[PDB]
């Protein structure tokens, strides 16, 4: 074609430095624009060429602030590469000058008025790229006329179509609905399936607010996919991508009949159940081709059909069909499956026909998740196990999510925590269980632990005598991993200072172990962390009269009686003196066992 | 599938073409278009034996560009690089020393089993080479080996090699083989290198001077790792070392004074050299605070350091770590902390005009930090606490929100520091109770109305407004409210049974708080108890705290102070950390990292 | 329906943009390095679909080019995947073993490929055999 | 020693790089990327360790350079080299820029491993290196205030003014963010002063464009300088994309049970300092048009339902940074209009917060007056940080 176009686009690669690439297109702006000034005209080559110059150019970055006029002439060429290239100018570049717009209009009405579809097919693609309000009311009315006409070409009905659609969404007051529509309903009979397809999507679009007016679609739908998914190997060749026949206009018919509700003909009903049927028994059947296109191409199809039958929520075997081949791929290689089943089973967990088959596949979500490495897969999965949760369920999915936090990343940990303080509340079955969760949730991942949830377990366990000494034996276990989280410390210390004499008697959690224990944490701690263990510490001197000296000795100490902070010193001031001067009947006194809660 | 992939045209198939063009600048050309790929990401594998054939040339300029993309290759895909291992051996005997060092480095960064055998041979004719351009690499070099696996005794050989270097006649070289040495000798065996080096040190010492500002900082670093016996052992290094500043203004001092500050110790404190050493030390260090930022954050935080165990030192140059409003917020705060340090008695005039001058300023950050630093000084030296508390409450009239609420909780701690002796202030402060919003300056004002309770007749209907909204507080307003309440109980028995017994209440009926639900019975049980024994445990004297919270651990001081120019001398911390634990809360962990101080 | 469609290279480079839906150019630029930013980050093991915007992307990558599709929320993600590898196909065929620099040099004809398989925000035509017998029907014309 | 050179763009994309040690892989760049060059709250220091990794960094223009390594390093011989290298580049292509690089890629790899063998810093100076280096480098290059104006009392307000707007997925991925805001300045100044400004870098001089726009008055060329009208007025005004401080993430789990009931939690966490609060906080949670009634439990400020509105409004008085509310809502449904299922709105808030989510800090604002007897020491300064809710959404 253009060497000139070409040698400028090599110069460009050539350039050594943004300050070359700039160099060399105001070069070449100011040769376009000399010419298109110049005394000598152009020849068409050159209208052509410099035209598509400054649209590259254009495409780089830099403004383009002349150069219209000239592309506005090659509208009105009888040699298609040069219109093409004036139509793609106005396309990419539009400006608002008014006479332009009416110069553009003529070029337009010319080709959609010849009887050329290579020009006419230019001109409805202009109107649909640009799709401007003043093309709207120039054409609008027209292009309906267009794709009816019973000698207009195939692809011109293709392009008219997506054209009208275009037009409907920019400019619906001047799509009113004539009377070609059964015609355009008709259209979905065409041997071209580009024209049943092109058809389609603008009737999916149509129906969303004119649905009586198109309500005869819904047969000619149904009998078009059936006969498309049961075609053979030599049927619709042209249309068959990686053995999988018209994936695409599968799609979007069963994407026109969710505008309605099933089928009020009972044969049509019956044939779209066959329909369905057919996609979900293949499913079952193994590749054609070991490629991913084919499985993506069938799978897009099943994807499709899996919606229709949620929307509809009629027919109860296609949804637990349905439940279980999603199942079935959440077992797979790719993640882009295994992402798309989590999703779609999230919806038909809410659904009464559904919710029971979905919690069937509990262990397969378990074992996704529990191996899984996309984080949004992980996190679906998540969300179905929150959904699928309810009495029968609820301690499993909670065993399960707490074991899994033991390893998890911290991509997630939060999410699950939240999850399992908010299910463990819902569904408590015995205030031991209840317990025994929220210690674990705070000893693994008690940095995402809400202040108030470790409130509520240190309330519970107050008020509860049987889980106290079990309560007691946990944290300490707990509190004795070298590394552990400071809301351990926090509810470890509070219950130990209140409960440690349940285990004290162990001798290998003696209430000099408990304290040294404890102790190896403080100057580690929080403040209000330290508050507390200062508070424990005493209910200690009390308790266990024999470690009082060392207690004392930490409490005389420079760290707790010349701290900086007015809590951390008012408290080891106040107990060491509470130690001191009290009688032991007075120190009994001031730290007995705290009242239960009450319960309100 | 494959598309996008083919070989037979577009822009690798040209760059082939190119690269066989037989005008070199052509070929020159190509290799850069090439490199210039590779680092946007580009494919550019397949091109591999075509630009490995540009490496048959004459011309220096195209070989040392094929060497570049070869070098691309080491790092990230090293069995490609590899391919090419039989002409680097050719190219450490080419008759260029520029050349013989480009095939010995780049031999070095590949990384695989099969490097071993193609790299000792060449390398042990490296360190044997008139150039000392290849000496200086092949030394570099001997490192890079002994990070490739395998013990070695050969490499150990090679250990050798690199001690015979230190003696040298060019002192790039002998800087290169010590650095590759005190690296290699730390990882990973124990008491390696070890030499008496009375020689070494001298051989140290001449090549620290006509070295380059790198070689003597890796010197220094190194020799600063020895321990001598002496006082004329130490002695004499340290006057050697003694004209380095500023070979390189940054860390050729940094690692002189590590070095003299080791060996300071050592000596006798007589004053007769010991004391000139240490007036020696004022200058550079000062002078450093004249370099670019970054450099000026690192030297701070070693002075900081230095001025702990040394505060002679820099005693008289406070002048110099005054804030310049221009300075990074990391500068001007490092250098808050270093003026606190070096406050005194003789220069609080001006310090204190000083941080009265920030605390006016627009950086909220620094401001605050400021007042805190006017308090610091107050609690630090006592005949500034009068004057400080002066200038704290001139600020406090200007209104300011942010300053009035800082210096308030100064002057608690002041308070907590000078007790009965500023009382008549109190007034003064309670005509801004409406402006605090912050939840520690509200408990500065309850717990000063706490303590000082009978000075106000009015301490009553005070202490009730905090109580209409005592939720929505602070649990640290809550537990100050609290005690602060029964100290006005145990204080004034008349009006106050209302309060005592409300806030009682609320701690021990409604708080969900189980710490503060705790505190609140404690106290329920000895005062709607028994008037007496209270009075004991809760208003007895508190004794009062001093500013070894700044301070580090004695201990740990001495062991950072031998870390003076690295990492560990910035951060504060034994390199084992950074090279038993509680995990704090997100709130916490967050929370601390926005803590300037 | 598709909002836009980008065809960019691992440097951020745009060799395709094709918009079905108003835009300012500091706003299509703006998205443009937003896309760059969101796929270039991904590696093979995650999903060809991500949430953008208040839209989404199916993109999948050819040698150095990422092909992506932005649609919206409802959309159909493996039918617009592969619509993408059926766009590709068409491609390579119609530039025979194309590469990038082809659809440097053709930029104004690579929007003729565009505009047959897609209008509107919609897939317009599928068959390969089909867009293919067009395209060198217009090739030949003067 | 140094681990790992790494140039970046002001996109926090690797431009060019240099790795001297297995040790440092992909993850160390990301760190970087993530920790220090989209540092959101964080306050910058020269020096960082992540991940038992130490980073060193200067910057130069827009560009970021930074070193890397396991070990315990000289640091001051990381930065001086820094800073020596930005000296050899300057020598070759003049300023330290994304273009310039780009256009110096060979060099620089050159430079690299010459200036730098194995991350031991080799002798660098200029003159020296002509030796060693083949290529070249590619270069490339009043009227709104009156005259006479006295004040007693030499005053100046600047008020950081922010309005912060997010869509979010109900996962918690941000869909979009922009900040829009301002700095409007109120100044009782005697005479003509001069006035000198700084801020951190966070400003760079339906699709949210980073923009700024600066008042008439105002000069550039670090810092900006103007003299300024008298009293209020609008110095600047500008959109921010990066690295936003999102001060409330809202996190839901809406649960359909059936066609019938709704159960509703949604929990909010308030993600800034603890020292500092929020306020006028409201949750606004929609709810289906068909909603026989609700039952709704918080146990943190208030909530009601309002059907005309059909949203659940929660009200929250105050906040502290770094704390956990929950509201939960038990909602009924009676299912006339079959079909057409519900497309959820999404959940929004108000709040105000004391801070710029922007990031923005102001560093400094100098007053020097050439003829008047007063200066800066004797201006009083005030700033105030107000951010704002915009459209502040989040799907559920
Ligand atoms: O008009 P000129 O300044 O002399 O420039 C010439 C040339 O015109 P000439 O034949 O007079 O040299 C070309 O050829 P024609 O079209 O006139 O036959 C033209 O077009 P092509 O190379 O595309 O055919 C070409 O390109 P452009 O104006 O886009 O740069 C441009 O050649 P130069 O690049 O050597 O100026
Ligand atoms: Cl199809």
């Amino acid at each position: 074609g253009m060497r000139g176009l070409a040698v400028f686009i090599s110069d460009i690669r050539n350039c050594k430095s943004k300050e070359a690439e700039i160099k060399r297109i105001n070069k070449e702006l100011a040769n376009i624009r000399s010419k298109f000034k110049g005394d000598k005209a152009l020849d068409g080559y050159s209208k052509k060429k410099y035209v598509c110059k400054l649209l590259f150019i254009f495409l780089l970055g830099h403004d383009i602030d002349f150069g219209h006029m000239e592309a506005v002439n090659l509208l009105s060429s009888n040699r298609y590469t040069e219109k093409q290239i004036g139509y793609l100018f106005i396309s990419v570049l539009v400006n608002s000058n008014s006479e332009l717009i009416r110069l553009i209009n003529n070029a337009i009405k010319n080709d959609l008025a010849s009887r050329n579809p290579t020009f006419m097919g230019l001109a409805l693609h202009c109107i649909a790229n640009v799709g401007s309000r003043e093309m709207a009311e120039a054409f609008a009315g027209e292009i309906p006329k267009i794709l009816v006409a019973g000698d207009t070409m195939d692809s011109v009905k293709q392009s008219a179509a997506l054209c009208l659609l275009r037009l409907y969404r920019t400019s619906p007051d001047l799509v009113p609905m004539g009377d070609w529509t059964s015609r355009v309903v008709h259209l979905l009979n065409d041997q071209h399936l580009g024209v049943v397809t092109a058809a389609t999507s603008l009737i999916t679009t149509l129906a969303q607010k004119n649905p009586e007016e198109f309500k005869t679609s819904v047969s000619l739908a149904v009998s078009r996919l059936s006969r498309i998914v049961t075609s053979a190997s030599t049927d619709l060749q042209d249309y068959t991508y990686y053995f999988v026949p018209a994936p695409w206009l599968s799609v979007k018919l069963l994407r026109l009949l969710q505008c309605y509700p099933p089928p009020e003909d009972p044969a049509v009903r019956g044939r779209l159940t066959e329909c369905l049927e057919t996609i979900l028994n293949k499913a079952q059947e193994p590749p054609k081709s070991k490629k991913v296109q084919h499985s993506n191409a069938k799978n897009a199809v099943l994807f499709e059909a899996i919606s229709l039958i949620i929307h509809h929520d009629s027919e109860p075997n296609l949804l637990v069909r349905a439940c279980n081949q999603l199942g079935q791929f959440l077992q797979h290689r790719e993640t882009n499956l295994r992402y798309l089943a989590l999703e779609s089973m999230c919806t038909l967990a809410s659904s009464e026909f559904s919710h029971e088959a979905v919690k069937t596949h509990i262990e397969t979500v378990i074992n996704a998740l529990k191996t899984e490495r996309d984080v949004s897969v992980r996190q679906r999965a998540v969300d179905l196990l929150y959904a699928m949760c309810d009495r029968s369920n609820a301690q499993q999915i909670v065993a399960e999510m707490l074991s899994y936090l033991e390893t998890a990343d911290y991509s997630i940990r939060e999410e699950i925590v939240l999850k399992v303080a908010i299910l463990a509340e819902k569904y408590a079955v015995d205030y031991t269980w209840y317990v025994d969760t929220i210690l674990n949730l705070i000893r693994i991942a008690g940095d995402y632990v809400s202040e108030e949830v470790w409130y509520r377990v240190i309330q519970i366990v107050i008020n509860r005598d049987d889980v106290q000494g079990y309560a007691a034996k946990t944290v300490f276990e707990a509190l004795q991993a070298p590394a552990c989280h400071e809301n351990l410390v926090k509810v470890g210390g509070y219950i130990l200072g209140e409960f440690g004499n349940l285990i004290a008697g162990d001798p290998r959690s003696s209430p000099l172990i408990q304290f040294n224990l404890l102790h190896s944490k403080f100057h580690l701690c929080s403040v209000p962390t330290r508050a507390l263990l200062l508070s424990t510490y005493i209910k200690f001197v009390n308790l266990f009269p024999e470690v009082k000296a060392t207690i004392q000795d930490v409490l005389r100490s420079d760290s707790q009686l010349k701290n900086a902070d007015v809590e951390l010193q008012q408290r080891a001031v106040e107990y060491l003196r509470l130690s001191t001067v009290a009688s032991t009947d007075i120190l009994a006194t001031v730290l007995e066992e705290m009242p239960p809660f009450p319960e309100r | 599938s494959k598309y996008f992939t083919t070989n037979k045209k577009g822009e690798i198939f040209e760059l082939k073409a190119e690269l066989n063009n037989e005008k070199k600048e052509k070929r020159k050309e190509a290799v850069k278009k090439v490199i210039a790929a590779m680092t946007v990401g580009k494919d550019v594998s397949s091109l591999f034996p075509d630009v490995v054939n540009c490496m048959q040339t004459d011309n220096l300029e195209l070989k040392k560009l094929v060497y570049l993309y070869l070098m691309n290759y080491a790092k990230s895909q090293p069995d490609m690089a590899i391919m090419a291992v039989n002409s680097f051996v050719k190219d450490c005997e080419d008759p260029n020393p520029l050349i013989r060092a480009l095939a010995v480095r780049t031999m070095g960064c590949i990384r695989v089993d099969k490097i071993t055998e193609y790299l000792c041979e060449p390398l042990r004719k490296c360190l044997k080479d008139e150039d000392p351009y290849v000496r200086k690499t092949a030394a570099v070099c001997v490192a890079k080996l002994h990070d490739i696996n395998a013990q070695m005794v050969e490499d150990q050989g090679f250990l050798d090699s690199l001690r015979d270097l230190i003696a040298d006649s060019n002192p790039m070289v002998v800087a290169n083989a010590v650095a590759a040495l005190s690296e290699i000798s730390e990882s990973h065996p124990n008491s390696n290198l070890l030499d008496l080096n009375p020689q070494n040190i001298n051989k140290l010492l001449t090549a620290l001077n006509e070295c380059t500002e790198w070689g003597q900082i890796f010197i220094l670093d190194c020799l600063s790792n020895y321990n001598p016996k002496d006082d004329r052992e130490a002695q004499s290094i340290c006057e050697r070392v003694t004209p380095r500043l500023s070979h390189a203004n940054s860390a050729v001092v940094l690692s002189a004074v590590k070095v003299l500050m080791k060996f300071l110790e050592l000596l006798p404190k007589d004053s007769d050299y010991y004391n000139m050493l240490l007036k020696k030390l004022a200058p550079p260090l000062v002078t450093l605070l004249s370099g670019e930022p970054e450099v000026q954050y690192v030297a701070l935080r070693n002075i900081n350091l230095i001025v702990q165990k040394r505060p002679e030192i820099l005693k008289q140059e406070i002048k110099v770590f005054f804030v310049k409003y221009n300075d990074p917020i990391y500068v001007k705060l490092e250098k808050l902390d270093i003026m606190i340090r070096l406050a005194s008695q003789a220069n609080i005039a001006q310090v204190l005009a000083e941080l009265k001058e920030y605390a006016t300023e627009v950086d909220v950050d620094f401001v605050r930090k400021a007042v805190r630093a006017i308090g610091r000084c107050a609690i630090k030296v006592e005949q500034s606490a009068e004057r400080c508390v002066s200038t704290l409450l001139d600020l406090i009239q200007t209104k300011v929100n942010y300053v009035v609420q800082e210096a308030i909780v100064v002057i608690r701690d002041i308070f907590r520091k000078y007790p009965n002796k500023y009382e008549s202030i109190i007034a003064t402060l309670c005509e801004n109770l409406d402006s605090l919003d912050e939840p520690d300056a509200r408990a500065a004002m309850i717990w000063i109305v706490g303590e000082y309770a009978e000075r106000i007749d009015n301490a009553d209907e005070l202490l009730e407004s905090f109580l209409e909204g005592f939720h929505d507080e602070s649990t640290q307003v809550q537990l100050t409210l609290l005690t602060a309440i029964v100290k006005l109980f145990l204080k004034k028995p008349s009006e106050t049974q209302e309060l005592v017994q409300q806030v009682l209440s609320l701690a021990t009926q409604d708080s969900d708080n189980p710490d503060l639900r705790d505190r609140g019975y404690i106290y329920w049980r000895l005062l709607s108890t028994d008037p007496v024994t209270a009075k004991e445990v809760v208003l007895s004297e508190k004794p009062l705290i001093s500013e070894e919270t700044d301070l580090i651990e004695p201990t740990l001081l001495d062991e950072l102070i031998c870390h003076i120019g690295s990492l560990a001398s910035v951060y504060h911390k034994p390199p084992n950390a950074f090279v038993p634990q509680v995990i704090p809360s997100q709130g916490d962990l967050l929370g601390d990292l926005l803590n300037l101080d | 329906m598709i909002r836009f469609i980008l065809i960019q290279n691992r440097a951020g480079k745009t060799r395709l943009a094709k918009w079905y839906m108003q835009f300012d150019d500091d706003e299509k630029q703006k998205l443009i390095e937003e896309v760059h930013a969101v796929v270039t980050v991904r590696d093979a093991k995650h999903t060809n679909f991500v949430e953008f915007r208040n839209f989404k992307i199916i993109y999948r990558r050819y040698a150095g080019l990422y092909f992506c599709i932005c649609v919206d929320v409802n959309d159909n993600n493996l039918a617009y995947l592969e619509a993408i590898h059926n766009f590709v196909e068409v491609l390579n065929e119609y530039f025979h073993n194309v590469c990038e620099l082809d659809l440097v040099f053709n930029f104004y004809k690579v929007y003729t490929v565009v505009d047959e398989m897609f209008l509107a925000g919609e897939i317009r035509e599928t068959s390969q055999t089909k867009v293919l017998k067009q395209l060198l029907m217009l090739q030949s014309l003067e | 020693m140094i681990g790992g050179l790494f140039i970046y763009n002001h996109k926090g994309e690797v431009l060019i790089s240099r790795v001297y040690r297995d040790d440092i892989g992909r993850n160390a760049v990301d760190a970087f990327r993530v920790n220090v060059i989209h540092a959101r709250q964080q306050v910058r220091s020269p020096v960082t360790n992540i991940a038992r990794t130490s980073f060193f960094h200067v910057k130069r223009s827009n560009i970021w350079l930074a070193a890397v390594t396991k070990q315990n390093v000289n640091a001051a011989m990381v930065f001086e080299f820094l800073y020596k290298m930005c000296d050899v580049m300057a020598a070759y292509f003049g300023k330290i820029s994304e273009e310039n690089i780009k256009n110096n890629f060979v060099l620089i790899y050159e430079l690299l491993d010459e200036i730098l063998d194995f991350g031991y810093p080799q002798n660098s100076e200029t003159g020296a290196l002509k030796t060693f280096i083949t290529q070249q480098g590619i270069k490339s290059q009043i009227g709104w205030r009156r005259e006479g104006i006295k004040y007693r009392r030499n005053e100046l307000f600047l008020d950081v003014l922010e309005s912060v707007n997010l869509l979010m997925s109900p996962q918690g991925q941000v869909l979009s963010a922009h900040v829009s805001g301002r700095v409007v300045m109120k100044s009782y100044l005697s005479g003509m002063p001069e006035c000198k400004f700084g801020m951190n870098d966070k400003i760079v001089i339906s699709i949210a464009i980073d923009d700024c726009t600066f008042h008439q008055c105002v000069r550039l060329s670090r810092s900006i300088s103007f003299i300024p009208p008298d009293g209020e007025f609008e110095l600047m005004r500008y959109r921010t994309t990066k690295d936003i401080i999102l001060p409330f993430r809202v996190i839901p789990l809406v649960r359909e049970v059936g066609r019938t009931k709704l159960e509703v939690k949604v929990v909010i966490k308030s993600n800034f300092k603890p020292s500092l609060l929020a306020q006028k906080i409201e949750v606004r949670i929609p709810t289906p048009l068909n909603t026989s009634g609700v039952q709704v439990i918080c146990m943190k400020g208030k909530a009601k339902y309002k059907a005309s509105e059909n949203a659940i409004v929660w009200k929250i008085k105050r906040m502290a940074g770094m704390k956990e509310s929950q509201i939960s809502a038990e909602i009924e449904l009676l299912p006339t209009n079959d079909k057409k299922k519900w497309a959820r709105p999404p959940i929004s808030m108000n709040f105000e917060v004391p801070f710029a989510p922007s990031g923005l800090k102001v560093r400094y604002l100098k007053v020097f007056e050439p003829k008047l007897n007063y200066s800066d020491h004797d201006v009083i300064k005030w700033v105030r940080y107000i951010g704002r809710s915009g459209i502040y959404e989040t799907r559920c």
